[PDB]
């Protein structure tokens, strides 16, 4: 079986404002199989409202999906993006800049 | 400029108990407007852009009926391919299928495809002609037998031609107002030092639509490559697009690079600079 | 709009 692991980007929707509204984005791409576990992180703590994309592919067949939730950034709040998958043998942590 | 139809299917088998997890997408452009899950309680096809519930309830049955259709012959072919590659019944498997039609800027057919693929690897496809097949390995000439003799290609060149054509562009009518418009992307430059003698300059796009863009890095005009990283295209989650590319440079020097976006909503190419 | 049928492997 072919096994290709995911690339993660861990991002907001909008600008990123403090007290401004706003959906935290984590794009998990380029995989295979499609079984993947992805968790948003607030301060380490798994959140718990996301919603994901409907499963689709690209043209070499890997497998793409974006998770997401409303949230409201404040200047203390770290987020994150917690993905396991087949191909990894520990839980892979994108941790959330804004700076960037 | 050109616009497609296509449509994604994966289904994934269940070794223990039932039938597989199927799901189903459909894209005009970059603009997903049905989808199918089996998992979901309606069972029925589902709208995902506002111009398709459009439709009326003759469309959702007959895409309903058909989308059924496509699940039922991959939960066939999962087991039909188990045993033509002599698997156990203990592990999960996948099938994959894609197929659509591109139509250039006077909206008539440029090209057609179908193709398909067992546990990520490719399967079967339709050529270019849309007569013929490319099989990758005996399994799959075996496939191509059997859809030979029974015209296959024939039918599917007939869909990828008219209908397909036809109600693609009945889509973009339809959905003019959001299909039929560019979003340009929104740019600025972030800068950031590592150390006191280096820096990395990166360059955004945002919030444009198609997902389609070229972004470039020049120094002193001549174009650089090199000490450069490159991010994948991203949905930003609203039906627009996020894309970035930075340099690192000697601090101090950052007036030497330039940035360059080029997409279908700017009429002339975008420079930027530090 | 789907393709009216959809051959088996």
């Amino acid at each position: 079986m072919i096994q290709r692991t995911p690339k993660i980007q861990v991002y907001s929707r909008h600008p990123a404002e403090n007290g401004k509204s706003n959906f935290l984005n984590c794009y998990v791409s380029g995989f295979h199989p499609s079984d993947i576990e992805v968790d948003l992180l607030k301060n380490g703590e798994r959140i718990e409202k996301v919603e994901h994309s409907d499963l689709s592919f690209s043209k070499d067949w890997s497998f793409y999906l974006l998770y997401y939730t409303e949230f409201t950034p404040t200047e203390k709040d770290e987020y994150a993006c917690r993905v396991n998958h087949v191909t990894l043998s520990q839980p892979k942590i994108v941790k959330w800049d804004r700076d960037m | 400029g050109s616009h497609s139809m296509r449509y994604f299917f994966t289904s994934v088998s269940r070794p223990g108990r039932g039938e597989p997890r199927f799901i189903a997408v459909g894209y005009v452009d970059d603009t997903q407007f049905v989808r199918f899950d089996s998992d979901a309680a309606s069972q029925r096809m589902e709208p995902r852009a506002p111009w398709i519930e459009q439709e009326g309830p003759e469309y959702w049955d007959g895409e309903t009926r058909k989308v059924k259709a496509h699940s039922q012959t991959h939960r066939v072919d999962l087991g039909t391919l188990r045993g033509y590659y002599n698997q156990s019944e203990a592990g999960s498997h996948t099938v994959q299928r894609m197929y659509g039609c591109d139509v250039g800027s006077d909206w008539r057919f440029l090209r057609g495809y179908h193709q398909y693929a067992y546990d990520g690897k490719d399967y079967i496809a339709l050529k270019e002609d849309l007569r013929s097949w490319t099989a990758a390995d005996m399994a799959a000439q075996t496939t191509k037998h059997k859809w030979e003799a029974a015209h296959v290609a024939e039918q599917l060149r007939a869909y990828l031609e008219g209908t397909c054509v036809e109600w693609l562009r009945r889509y973009l009518e339809n959905g003019k107002e959001t299909l039929q418009r560019t979003d340009a992307p929104k740019t600025h430059m972030t800068h950031h030092a590592v150390s006191d003698h280096e820096a990395t300059l990166r360059c955004w796009a945002l919030s444009f639509y198609p997902a389609e863009i070229t972004l470039t890095w020049q120094r002193d005009g001549e174009d650089q490559t090199q000490d450069t990283e490159l991010v994948e295209t991203r949905p930003a989650g609203d039906g627009t697009f996020q894309k970035w590319v930075a340099v690192v440079v000697p601090s101090g020097q950052e007036q030497r690079y330039t940035c360059h976006v080029q997409h279908e909503g700017l009429p002339k190419p975008l420079t930027l600079r530090w | 709009n789907l393709v009216p049928a959809v051959a088996t492997v």
